[PDB]
């Protein structure tokens, strides 16, 4: 069973695109391959949300129990981190967590790099472009969510500290004198790192998928599959809690 | 010439050695802390999370510079 | 490019804003209600314990508020009876002291039965003397006068 | 694309591993949590249950206490009359006891009076027989009657 | 020239160096902590797992970059 | 001849190797200190933050030098 | 002019550097843990097994990369 | 022939690696000693200030070399 | 050309760095385990032999690849 | 050619890395010792002066040759 | 050219660092253990000798590679 | 060519991190020892100075070979 | 060609890096051992000396090989 | 402040070369190393006779200083061993004093600048003051005399057991015998390389960074280099005593 | 000019060395001299003083030798003070003999003198009686018979 | 020149060997002579207290002769106390006998010195006893002469 690639070759890794590709042309903004997946994740989230909240049973059960458990676990983590800002940032943090989690889980579906439209289709004149590209596999999505988080945390820091946060200290004129610009650039550059890692983890996961399918698509890729299914979940949660902790250190 | 490929290779290699022992001793210190005491687990786990986040931040900094060089 | 990022920014924000009032603040309010009601249940269990203790004290307080109600009215009844007899026993003593007074008031029949000077005693002494103590033959005048003066 | 079939084959195999490794433990944590909620709810409805009836029990008992207090004082009033009638009657038959003992003493007293009177005449009869016959012997027979007793041998 | 093959080799090796000793010190600290009172076995195992997930995530970064260059 | 590419690559990698292991040992020691004592959390958090800021300073020096060389 | 030779050599050396130090600290920490007390016995042996397997995975990654380059 | 670019790149990276681990172990020992005792905070912060001053002296030597690269 | 011999030299050096420190740290763990207590000698030396075999694996891999490259 | 500037940068960077960890280690040990017991402060301060003197002597060892290459 | 010379260079230089730190950590662990437990001297001596035998065996492999290129 | 200059730069520069972190940990061990034991001051000073001497001996070896290359 | 010079430079530098780390570790372990076990000093210093003699020989071999090439 | 402003004194001079000799007009031309060694011999003999010309209890002045340093060395040696603390004591004391004064001598004013001609001309201008420690011939000599002394005292009382740690047949002990034997065989080469390169590096440092800046710069560096000169002067005797102790054991 | 810069800097280094010179040397050298001086001088001074003082301490037996003569001198003093006392104290009883001597002889001076007169009076009465018996027989009792009728 | 420098250091060591050994002997001279320094210090103390001890059996040597000789002659005088105490008492005792025998003698002659008065007194009382003053047939003297005896 080791040499199944000789009988069935997966073909060369024809996917290498590191940017969003317009899957469908539109009169306005063309429909990119990642934005449609983002909308799919959005509607799936809305569907499960209304399904768990259609009855709103007092006693949690089934899917309602699952979502209640997840939400209370996250809420407990947040109250452990910060006290007076749990509900303030809870919605945005939880949304950006679960959305990218479901995007990562969607990234492993069959045909996410194989099924697609033509500009099997390589034989056709139109170039075989893939469908089901993750939103995190779009840099623009990562940039947007990172800057949204950054503007949220700086707005709330300004609300908390007034002109104190507005100047973020940096008035020591002593040991912390040259430091004020150091944390200034540090919090300037961190959301870039967040967006970059959001892109990179998913991009690496999918290229790993492609390369391990190319080498041996039988009994080899499975531990790696476990690797990305674990890393997507843990990375999504650490992004969420990192945003929360960034807010908690911005207020303080 | 392939010189850009060598650039990307060096960039990713040094970006990988960047946080290795870093995150290793992060979780090592965290596990010593939790073994000594699990009552303050939340406060310390938050800080080890932010530290490992910073390490991964630098690693992906190197990685995306490698990508920009490659394209 | 930059417009694609700006367009994607609204999509995530709209999803967060929509789900906030849809799921988020509803379900946590259910959890918020669940926590306080459980917290209230602990208070209710606390309230049950004190009320049962309060019920015991209130039961005992009225129980304590029972005997002294009867205890007092007995005491006035007790003294009212004892002063009545004290008046009566004094009155019973009083009338008894009257009774002995007539006994001395009717001790005077002695003074009227002793009015038997001629009947008995003048004849008594002569018989127990001249006829007894002394010889039957006694010769003297004034013996009746002699005895009578001693009688008075 | 032939990769999609391979992607489907690999993805399905992951679920097959997922259908046995973590399949049971995830519901193991799920069932205990919802059981923990409902038993806490069961505790909540249970604890709320005795609060009303114990309050009702208290209301019944505080009524019973009032019922107790009312019935306890209820027999006191006749006791406030029963011992009331006894003690006055106790003085009554005592009062007749005082009057009978006085008159019987008085009837004893008049017996004492006549006993004293019969002693009083016994007192007088001695002295009257004493002063009298003293002059009778003085006048005559002082030698004669003394000489008679000389012949009593 | 074959310099691109050299680039791939250096990239993959210099990616293996980071987590290669990373997971080593990870499990060293983990076994040290679990050697004292193995009551927090679940938590320490989970933290070890997430740390090693991060480390071989960096390793896969290196591997996939080396493979893309090997293309 | 993209010599600037290898320049920027080695720049970002060698400016990432330092701060990564730097913040690693920094907040590993911070974990040790907070585990052995949580009552001084404010001061030790301040000190770990200033230390990570100090090494991240060099991190962004490397990053900005790489960016300047790139363009 | 023979760049694949040095490619294979660098692949082998740089794929062996990581595990070469990682495995030692793995088994050394395991030995320390079982030496301060032998009660845990094979439970920690399982953890050192999985750690050494995880690093030898990177080792054989380097090995297979070198073999592919050589042929 | 842009050898100035690689020169200043290696200069900044290799002057960040040293003081990086410097700052790291500086504040690591500082926070460990603070956890040991808080009453010595002034002396230990002065000594760690001396240490970080030496690290940043090395760093600014590297930076001024990087600037003279452009001169 | 001569790249074969420099390849062999770099390969053997880079395959000697890892195993050397690995051997050192495992025998150090063994010697602390021994000094902690006797009657654990058998288990700790068996684990020491396990570590020495797993590092000899990398060592002999380097040796055989060097010999293959040199021929 | 400009290779002289490359030599200067390499020399100064290699002369900064060594002391860049040396100073941190010596004063971290010093602060650990002074946190253990703050009564031998003068002696340990003299000893850490000895250490910093030696390692900064190495630093200027690198720096003077970096300047000589510029000569 | 002088590729034999750089071959000798990498042979003698690279590959000594491995045992170079290995010997230090070996004998340091041994001396710490013998200070703690001076009564297990013979076993400690045997274990340190077998460890050094293996690590300088790894070193002597590079030594004889240098001899072979010496011819 | 200026390759002799980079030879001198490498020779003086490389050859320093070993002795650098050497004297680092030498003074670290000496200061922990003197903190734990005051009256063994003569012995610990002698041993720390001879160790520092050996490290700086290697450093001046590198420097003198650099000067031999330079002239 | 100064390729002989750069070869000798790299050889002596990389060889000199070899022992210094180990010898610092040696004296650190020995100084701790004499610290908390002041009774044993004659044996431990001899084992320190035999360890440093073992580890130095690689560095002396490297420098003397550079000298042989240097002539 | 106190700026340098010494552009006039910044003449280009970075010359250095280990090779060095005096006029050597007679046979075997003498070197500037082996006139500094002779002047160090003269100075140490003068100090020895000055301390010896008044020998009395309660030493004072120079006598107190020499007694203090001698007893310090004796105690430091006794801290290692006491059986041979006096067997090699004159040797190590003489070596330490000679290298101490030799490394001092290379730091005096005009050292390295007293050209023997044969400036402002094409003459060689060989510096008369060159430290013998910073010259290989003397350094190799002291290294090899230390070596011959150590194996002399080893085989003095070790029988055939001196060559028993090596060329054994115990297996692992036989394996390590070769490397240990090579280690002690190459130790004197290490002695020479240390005790040459240390002083040579110090003096070339002084030369080059005085060439950079003439005034107010090298004073902390002067302190650093005199301290390190002290260090190698003392460690040589220390390591020789330690080596002979481990040899006799 | 090469030696000029070396000369200027070397003097500055020596001048800076003089700052710590006194502390590093003067203080340390002074301690060495005093520590040795106080040890060698004072310890040897005591033994050398006590070397010849042993004869003086053998003469401290000799100062006890006149003290041996001393307490002996008070011993003879203590002897003679009581020896003279105990004689005179006993010689006090020697005259107590003489005090007794008259006291033990005074009674014989008076008892013997008073002794004789006691018996002579008795001898007088008895010698009278034999004469009285002779005189009464010669004179006769007839005349004395009339003397018996004086009051009868 | 390397071999030439080798002899110089060895010659320097051999030249310093006389310098070192003499200072070593000078140092050993400081090291020696101090073994006895603690010897005589303790040696003197034990003998100094022994001389102080020597004064102490001297103290009893007085004291043993003190009480013994004090009571020696005193008791030697005590025995001769009572020797003359009783001898004079016996002299006093025999003083009684020589006078008691004496006082009996002159009393006998006192009776003989009053012999005439004796009868002259006896006759007076006996005659008066026989009859007031003169007595009938008194024969006071003749009757006294009848048994005058002494």
């Amino acid at each position: 069973s080791i040499a199944s690639r000789f009988f069935l070759y997966t073909g060369p890794p024809h996917v290498e695109v590191a940017a969003e590709v317009i899957f469908d042309g539109i009169p306005g903004f063309p429909i990119t391959n990642s934005f449609v997946v983002a909308i799919i994740i959005d509607i799936f989230v809305i569907a499960l949300a209304v399904a768990a909240t259609r009855n709103l049973q007092m006693v949690p059960r089934g899917l309602q129990n699952v979502m209640e458990f997840i939400l209370e676990s996250l809420y407990n983590l947040f109250r452990n981190i910060n006290a007076k800002y749990v509900a303030t940032a809870f919605p945005l943090v939880a949304t950006i967590f679960l959305f990218v989690l479901f995007g990562n889980w969607f990234g492993l579906l069959p045909g996410v790099g194989s099924i697609g439209v033509c500009h099997t289709c390589a034989a056709q004149g139109k170039k075989l472009v893939p469908l089901f590209r993750a939103p995190a596999a779009d840099l623009n999505f990562t940039f947007a969510i990172a800057v949204i988080s950054f503007v949220f945390i700086e707005y709330w820091g300004f609300r908390a500290l007034g002109p104190g946060y507005l100047k973020k200290f940096f008035n020591t004129n002593g040991i912390m004198s040259f430091v004020g610009i150091i944390e200034f650039i540090s919090e300037l550059v961190k959301p870039f790192a967040l967006a970059f890692r959001l892109f990179g983890n998913i991009f690496a996961g999918e290229v790993l998928l492609v390369v391990m399918a190319f080498l041996v698509p039988l009994l080899l890729p499975l531990p790696f599959y476990g690797f990305e299914v674990f890393v997507g979940f843990i990375q999504a949660l650490i992004f969420a809690l990192l945003t929360y902790a960034f807010l908690n250190i911005a207020v303080t | 010439e392939g010189l850009n490929l060598v650039a990307t290779a060096l960039a990713v290699g040094l970006g990988a050695i960047g946080p290795g022992v870093g995150i290793g001793i992060i979780v090592s210190g965290a596990v010593q802390a939790i073994g000594r005491n699990p009552e303050i687990e939340n406060r310390v786990v938050t800080y080890m999370f932010i530290g490992i986040a910073f390490t991964e931040a630098l690693a992906i900094f190197g990685l995306v510079i490698a990508f920009l060089i490659g394209f | 490019n930059p417009t694609l990022f700006i367009a994607q920014l609204i999509n995530f924000l709209l999803l967060i804003f929509i789900l906030r009032a849809l799921l988020y603040r509803p379900v946590m309010n259910l959890l918020n209600e669940r926590t306080r009601r459980i917290e209230e249940s602990v208070r209710d269990a606390e309230k049950v314990r004190e009320q049962l203790a309060n019920a015991r004290r209130d039961y005992e307080a009225e129980i304590a508020r029972a005997r002294q109600e009867a205890a007092k009215i007995v005491a006035q009844a007790q003294e009212r009876a004892k002063q009545q007899e004290a008046e009566i026993i004094a009155q019973a003593r009083r009338e008894a002291e009257r009774l002995k007074e007539e006994a001395r008031a009717q001790a005077e029949q002695e003074r009227i039965r002793m009015l038997s000077e001629a009947k008995s005693q003048i004849a008594d002494l002569v018989t127990l003397t001249a006829s007894r103590v002394l010889g039957a033959e006694l010769q003297a005048r004034g013996h009746d006068a002699l005895i009578a003066e001693s009688l008075a």
